[PDB]
RNA sequence: UUCAUCUAGACAGCCGGACGGUGGCCAUGGAAGUCGGAAUCCGCUAAGGAGUGUGUAACAACUCACCGGCCGAAUGAACUA
């Protein structure tokens, strides 16, 4: 039995782990392979964290704060070309900017949901928080969680 | 020793160990300790 | 505009004085701005620790050395690189909280307020051993 | 004893380890003492 | 001379910290603060820009803005003759 930690961010379909996995011994296309089974929910940038036990294929993928955020959105294609450059920006969740800081295992470091949920919305340089709105000054004026949240 | 004498005066007298109590004695004898050489005996041998 | 966030200081350290009836003088020479924002999430519950200049607490201190007199005698104790832990908690489980976790190679407790008084954070780390023996070996002095 | 640890604490903080330095002492505690057992660790004392 | 800063500690000098969401979003061989498009939000704060520069292929590493330790009383700009 071994132990190590490597991160590596964004997630595609499931590809090479450059040198940090080589001097290692794990593979190029296998550990790219084995992080496939990883990359599955989502299909837009991920934080994947593999773990290393003698030759062990261990992607156990972390959750990325911005990934349950801009997972939160629609959906739409997957790949290739979108006519541009692809965009996101409408998702409602508005009881669901808390309900994602309250996936952020302890983390957030404040005052429960009224300061994590206050900073998750502001997490959300892509969407457009609560059905019809945007960010800036309108999470000061937010009156919901919190009490039931803490 | 400065915080076990009149601690051990209090530890032979009056009845328990109170911080209103040993506080009625050194601020009585006319020479009392530091009042926090006093406030710890209220703490370090506790019941 | 800057006499209006030091003034809102002064308030916010006035209000510590008076509610908490506790303190401790803590030493931040190094120490990260990480590590001192994991000693606020490992003490969130009782105590509360506030930071700031040397020149803006010697003033607010003697500024209301009129009520309050007793954090009088504070002042030689906050120059150097200093900072307070106010707490309404017993002796003890506070100081070794700080004095301890999240170290690597942390923050030091210098001196202690309760009521007046000035503890060394040497005469708390007591353990009923001089003070076992002293409800005792005073007790052959009388046997 | 009471008056042993009155008449022997006083004797070391410069008091009159009699019944003014010690008997007295009940009386600023609170304590009903007597006019001849303090007397009694005077004598003792001997 | 006037205006502004300054014993609630300035200015300068040396010295410490320079954080969490988070590799923020598009974008691509790869761009994680720093080739680059648009925003500049919060947390925590005494303080820390979704980033001044050095640098990597991309992270690292350093630096800085911002806060502090030390000191102890002056400093900044526009003018007058
Ligand atoms: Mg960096
Ligand atoms: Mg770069
Ligand atoms: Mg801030
Ligand atoms: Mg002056
Ligand atoms: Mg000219
Ligand atoms: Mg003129």
């Amino acid at each position: 039995m071994p132990p190590k930690f490597d991160p590596n961010e964004v997630k595609y379909l499931y590809l090479r782990a450059v040198g940090g996995e080589v001097g290692a011994s794990a593979a190029l296309a296998p550990k790219i392979g084995p992080l496939g089974l990883s990359p599955k929910k989502v299909g837009e940038d991920i934080a994947k964290a593999t773990k290393e036990f003698k030759g062990i294929k261990v992607t156990v993928q972390l959750k990325i704060q911005n990934r349950q955020a801009a997972a939160s959105v629609v959906p739409s294609a997957s790949s290739l070309v979108i006519t541009a450059l692809k965009e996101p920006p409408r998702d409602r969740k508005k009881d669901k900017n808390v309900k994602h800081s309250g996936n952020i295992q302890l983390d957030e470091i404040i005052e429960i949901a009224r300061q994590m949920r206050d900073k998750s919305f502001g997490r959300t340089l892509a969407s457009v928080t609560k059905e019809i709105l945007g960010t800036a000054q309108s999470v000061g004026c937010r009156v919901d969680f919190k009490n039931p949240h803490d | 020793m400065s915080t076990e004498s009149a601690l051990s005066y209090a530890a032979l007298i009056l009845a328990d160990s109170e911080i209103e109590i040993s506080s009625e004695k050194l601020l009585t004898l006319t020479n009392a300790a530091n009042v926090p050489v006093e406030n710890i005996w209220a703490d370090i041998f506790a019941k | 505009g800057i006499r209006e966030k030091k003034a809102e200081y002064f308030a916010k350290l006035r209000e510590y004085l008076e509610e908490y009836k506790s303190l401790f003088v803590v030493g931040v020479d190094n120490v990260s701005s990480q590590q001192m924002h994991e000693v606020r999430k490992e003490l969130r519950g009782r105590a509360v620790v506030l930071m700031g200049k040397n020149t803006m607490v010697r003033r607010a201190i003697r500024g209301f050395l009129s009520d309050l007199p007793d954090f009088e005698k504070l002042l030689p104790f906050v120059k150097g690189n200093v900072g307070f832990v106010f707490t309404n908690e017993p002796l003890t489980e506070i100081k070794n909280v700080i004095v301890s976790n999240r170290v690597a190679a942390g923050l030091t407790v210098v001196q202690v307020y309760d009521n007046g008084q000035v503890f060394p954070s040497s005469i708390l780390d007591i353990t009923d051993e001089e003070l076992v023996s002293h409800f005792v070996s005073a007790v052959s002095t009388i046997a």
